[PDB]
């Protein structure tokens, strides 16, 4: 999943 | 004298560079802004620190105060960081899919981590941190993608180091969106000092949320939330070019290689876009500046 | 427009920081100069480029040259970046005992790997280094432990520095000793400047060659050659502390947790040593600045 | 061994  | 009193003041300032040899096509200048000159070698220590200042300049940080944010990314890392200068516990959550090397760095900054299904991914972590704010009151959350300091720091700074460093010639601004931080501070003021420039959002093909698609899972880590997040202006925006994998680890690649910046995979992604727009011959002579987000070593 | 038109016109130009709570018993102030600053996150990037741009100012530099040096340290890295920059083929040895994360860090910046016997260790990948120059008139080989460029760069712009930052008011350098380069470079401009100025060179006690003991493995990388470098003027350096494995490794790790300072076990081995000095009551009031050459991500 |  997204990383941020 | 010039001593920095602790290491948060040093976080942004960060240079700019002319790209020379992945150019290929260009007619405009491009030069790149180079995030991993940060102390943690990212972007997100500049909103880690806000988003701290701003809590403390508004009198919401206690004593008894836990910082507390889900993220598998930078801005853990970032804030783990601020946390350390600052003698803060700094408490993050994430997916157990995050890499053994990631949560080393995070520990050793002394951040505490809490792990969370790796099959619920990010969704899993936000829960985690949305009860554990409810049911304990110490926990300050920042909340990145919701929180004003977020773009405010990039006007205050990001916008005005490319409007000082470019002497005003600015053109064109690329930049990958994930928070959408960046790209908004940055418009926000040189879109109203110099209403001729214009703002290309960068996203991944895989992820394609901005242009009207649905999310999907991909590699480009900084970028595609999977969502619009509310931190963005999406009215400053003048353009979005989507990304694919292979393009985006390429041009990182061609980066490190050939110009000598060992840079993440987003900054392939952000460059991609600029080498894009940087052909059409309507931009002949004009200036791209592209935020490249953080450093290479990071993604053994 | 402050605009760099390549990488290495971003090298050098380390801030300093003032240590706050790694500082026990201190009656000196401690800055640290932060050379993870640099673009590839170690001081090695100032002599990358120094023992190449003197290179080709001695026109040394032939179109078929290759650059060619042994290391399995952060010299390899800069000369690797720098080769990027430049466009110059670039070829490393080392002994197979250097991590494959280094390895992939390397060619990362498009440098070429001839790795060694892991039992011959250094010895082996010089004598390799040695042998393929004399087979091959097309190396050229840095020499970083006898190359005069070395120190000079860090009189020209370390030195230089440390003396602005500070207004001339530091009164002791503390730096550990890998080539010698950084504590000759900044004794030979400031010893002269200000006569009163004092410099310690800092070793692993488990290879206290400088103290006149022998040669030994030691895990603190970027100090502790097991010899006398060339460069080294020993005659500038008024005294100097050994450091332990363990005690290097616990203030490099005080570094990140206390001071949010990422930095490498050669930056806790020369803050063991500043923190030494700086509890000598007769050091009270003075400033101490102490090297910090690495960025800690490297070291997972 | 070392690594400088």
């Amino acid at each position: 999943d997204f990383s941020i | 004298m010039s001593i920095a009193e602790d290491i948060t003041q040093l976080i942004g300032r960060t240079p700019l560079v002319r790209l020379r040899r992945v150019t290929d096509g260009a007619v405009a200048d491009i030069v790149a802004k180079l995030e991993f000159f940060n102390p943690a070698n990212s972007v997100k220590d500049r909103i880690g620190v806000a988003m701290l200042q701003a809590a403390e300049q508004a009198g919401l940080i206690k004593p008894d105060t836990i910082i507390l944010e889900p993220t598998s990314g930078n801005t853990g890392i970032a804030l783990a960081m601020v946390c350390a200068a600052r003698g803060y516990r700094c408490v993050l959550t994430m997916p157990e899919t995050m890499s053994l090397e990631r949560r080393m760095l995070l520990r050793a900054y002394g951040a505490e981590l809490i792990l969370t299904p790796g099959a619920d991914g990010m969704s899993g972590a936000i829960a985690k941190a949305e009860e554990l704010a409810k049911t304990d009151q110490r926990y300050f959350v920042p909340q990145q993608f919701e929180n004003p300091a977020n773009p405010a720091i990039h006007r205050v700074t990001t916008a005005e180091e490319v409007w000082r460093d470019t002497d005003g010639k600015v053109d064109i601004v690329v930049a990958g969106v994930g928070t959408g931080g960046t790209i908004t501070g940055v418009a926000q003021v040189i879109k109203e000092r110099k209403p001729s420039a214009r703002f290309v959002a960068v996203e991944p093909a895989a992820s394609p949320v901005l242009s009207g698609g649905q999310k999907g899972p991909h590699p480009i880590q900084g970028i595609g939330a999977g969502f619009v997040p509310p931190v963005l202006d999406q009215d400053l925006v003048d353009e979005i070019i989507t990304v694919g994998n292979e393009d985006a680890l390429n041009v990182a690649r061609r980066l490190a290689r050939e110009e000598g910046l060992l840079v993440g995979i987003s900054s392939g992604a952000a460059t991609v876009a600029a080498l894009q727009v940087a052909r059409r011959p309507e931009n002949a002579g004009k200036l791209i500046v592209v935020v490249l987000p953080d450093f290479g070593e990071r993604y053994l």
